[PDB]
């Protein structure tokens, strides 16, 4: 029968590294953009 | 008459012969399905 | 300056590498603008309790992006849905990396959620990619639903 | 048993001041009549929602949480559906943000809505075109979830029918549509009708951008499903008078009537299950704690919530979570920017009140119109023949004009 | 002159709106009246700097594709060797000789 298997699997460290790199580049672009809304205090009170 | 043409083509291409007829008897003049607008491919062409 | 980028993760060991990772991130694209912070809490037992915590802790710290992984020990019975819901309000993007069952794929019930783990539906693309060059085209399909 | 209601600062402010709903007589014949609980929470904070629901659950064991909102953030409904799964308490939203319908939900939940699916709205929208014979149009669907169910449904219904529409350019514009990605795209459109479908902000931006150049003229009516205008009373200046939009009822069906429609079915559900088997049990005891084992012998009263009739109207729900017979009403702006009416919609018939269209000024302060004439004709045997309408595709054959 | 010539010959000419846009048009004194053009040929005629401004504004949103040829008199491109970065390829502009004569 035709088996199948992925490359990384349970190798979350590399995924974390790549994700934080992509997010860091994206947010470095984002900081040079228009007005960034300040995140609210959280769930309580504000629901805008 | 069509039988001769079928025999010649089949003998050239050397396959089987599974003849039938059409239950209703028609050329597949499609209509809508019962009580619904979906087209019903009835007749010979629809059966094919 | 404090551009908080949280990451809800597995047990402390699997969350340990983040504080080392942020320093490398803080150093590579370094400046006095990107001084990130890291706030994280493991996948708490049950679901409603953690859904309270993600607002009690994460956005209570005014976070900007959320990272989520799979629970360490259990199966996919209780994958984190509320993260896509709690962050669903403010329409902030959420990044998943290991949880994968193809239900999250369509951006209709989960608005905006991108994954670095590809769902099993790509096997169909892989199945096509090899059945093309194998000298057969007609195929029978069997699957649950 | 015990039933609780939930509402906040809606058009009616009495609520608890009103009270006495279902209380004094109503349907007094129901054995073991249930009480009501009045809650007037304003802020729709998520943690607030969970805390309120859990506080109610840990107190008196409710068996119904009919809810209405006043905001427009659609994201609320998904969390009510989510809470239904994790609390086993049935809940029926009525008015506000948590009223609009979305796609299929998990069968484990017990949450239902009061609006109508996009399919019925599209069917009614197309049904208007028949009575006015403007059968030439071109959709504009931007990005929103379900933007392919709408397209596929319209495409299928056009060809499946036999009336003979002429469906022009489809134009599935997307992205930020800031400057140029649509100017070329939104220039090939010349047909007299549009079928826009997007969110409120998207509709505002599109109407503002294409108001000047593309098509807003005397013969450029815009139509759009209920999603764009679902709450009313927050109409911005960009909307042009003359826009049509099928929507769920706003003027009639007062919230007092809606609530009486609400708790009634729960009492009838209790009667039905008592007749089937007298159990009247709890659902999940306490929300919070370490209880994570899904015992769940059954969905309790879920099988009894379908095909429920109460005092006339049949409130039959669908497996997906729609109704079978809604109360859609076709509505339109006017000169003073206030929706009034055009006609009703029965089970499978609209029978709109109006005659041939009044042709409102599809503009604000603008340039006048003069390309409309009122030709008068008689009938002579070989020159102008008058014939009655046909029973099939009931407008007329495709080679004549509306000879009213 | 162009109206007289276009309306006195047989040929079969088909003219359209003229749009005498005015002012310095910082951003929006021309835009609300530039969206109207949808034909295939333009005949812009103005000074060089104004021509650069107009072409940059129009290309940004309006019309520059494979079938939107522009034609301009010599008053824009008269000195040559001064191509800005806004001019689109495929321009046609009569001018006095400089390569020969």
């Amino acid at each position: 029968i035709l088996g199948l298997q992925l490359i990384n699997g349970k190798n979350e460290s590399a995924h974390i590294s790549d994700a934080v790199g992509v997010v860091a580049q994206a947010v470095h672009e984002l900081l040079e953009k228009e007005n960034i809304t300040d995140p609210p205090r959280g769930c309580v009170g504000n629901t805008n | 008459f069509c039988i001769d043409l079928l025999i010649k083509l089949a003998r050239t291409m050397n396959f089987t012969y599974e003849v039938h007829l059409v239950a209703d008897g028609k050329f597949g003049t499609q209509e809508r399905v019962n009580n619904s607008n979906k087209k019903e491919w009835n007749g010979m062409m629809g059966e094919l | 300056k404090i551009v908080n980028i949280g990451a809800v993760l597995s047990t402390r060991k699997h969350e340990q590498m983040f504080r080392e990772a942020v320093n490398q991130a803080n150093k590579r694209h370094g400046s006095w603008k990107i001084q990130l912070n890291a706030t994280s809490v493991t996948h708490k037992p049950n679901a409603i309790q953690m859904a309270l915590s993600v607002c009690e802790d994460l956005i209570s710290s005014q976070v900007y992006a959320i990272l989520v992984s799979h629970p360490p020990t259990p199966n996919d019975h209780f994958t984190p849905t509320p993260v896509s819901y709690t962050a669903g309000f403010y329409r902030i993007p959420v990044l998943g990396l290991t949880t994968r069952m193809s239900i999250y794929s369509d951006k209709s019930i989960h608005l905006s959620f991108l994954r670095t783990v590809p769902p099993y539906s790509h096997q169909s693309s892989v199945w096509f990619e090899m059945m093309r060059v194998y000298s057969w085209n007609h195929i029978i399909l069997l699957v649950s639903d | 048993l015990n039933i609780a209601v939930m509402l906040g600062h809606s058009h009616d402010v009495t609520e608890r001041e009103l009270r006495t709903l279902w209380g004094p007589e109503q349907a007094a014949g129901l054995p073991l009549d249930v009480n009501v609980v009045a809650l007037l929470m304003n802020r729709t904070d998520p943690k607030s929602l969970i805390t309120h629901v859990c506080d109610l659950m840990s107190g008196a064991r409710i068996h119904g949480l009919v809810f209405g909102d006043d905001t427009d953030q659609e994201a609320v409904a998904q969390m009510l559906d989510f809470i239904s799964s994790h609390t086993f308490v049935p809940i029926l939203g009525i008015h506000g943000g948590a009223s609009m319908i979305m796609a299929d939900k998990d069968p484990t939940s017990t949450f239902f809505q009061f609006g109508a699916s996009i399919q019925q709205q599209a069917t009614v929208m197309l049904k208007i075109m028949q009575d006015y014979d403007w059968h030439v149009f071109s959709l504009v669907t931007t990005i929103f979830p379900g933007y392919r169910e709408f397209i596929s449904f319209v495409k299928t219904t056009v060809d499946n029918s036999f009336v003979g529409w002429d469906m022009q350019n489809v134009i599935t514009l997307d992205t930020s549509f800031e400057d140029a990605k649509t100017q070329v795209q939104l220039k090939k459109i010349h047909s007299s009708v549009i079928l826009l479908y997007c969110s409120k902000d998207e509709a505002v931006l599109i109407l503002s951008e294409a108001r000047s150049l593309g098509l807003t003229g005397y013969d450029f009516f815009w139509i759009v499903p209920s999603l764009v205008s679902g709450n009313t009373e927050l109409i911005p200046k960009e909307f042009p008078s003359g826009l049509i939009s099928v929507s769920y009822d706003d003027w009639d069906y007062s919230l007092e009537a809606r609530v009486r429609d609400g708790i009634g079915i729960l009492t009838t559900a209790a009667s039905s299950m008592l007749e089937k088997f007298s159990y009247i049990p709890e659902a999940k005891a306490s929300c919070y704690g370490q209880m994570e084992r899904p015992e769940v012998p059954m969905h309790t009263l879920h099988p009894f919530m379908v095909n429920v009739t109460w005092d006339g109207k049949d409130l039959s729900f669908t497996e997906e979570g729609y109704q079978v017979h809604p109360r859609l009403v076709v509505i339109v702006l006017n000169k003073d920017r206030e929706w009034e009416k055009v006609g009703k919609w029965e089970n499978h018939t609209l029978s709109l009140r109006h005659a041939v269209w009044p042709r409102y000024k599809s503009f604000s302060d603008c340039e006048p119109d003069d390309n409309h004439l009122s030709i008068v004709t008689l009938e002579e045997a070989p020159f102008v023949i008058v014939e009655d309408i046909d029973p099939l595709t009931e407008t007329c054959v495709r080679n004549t004009v509306p000879c009213r």
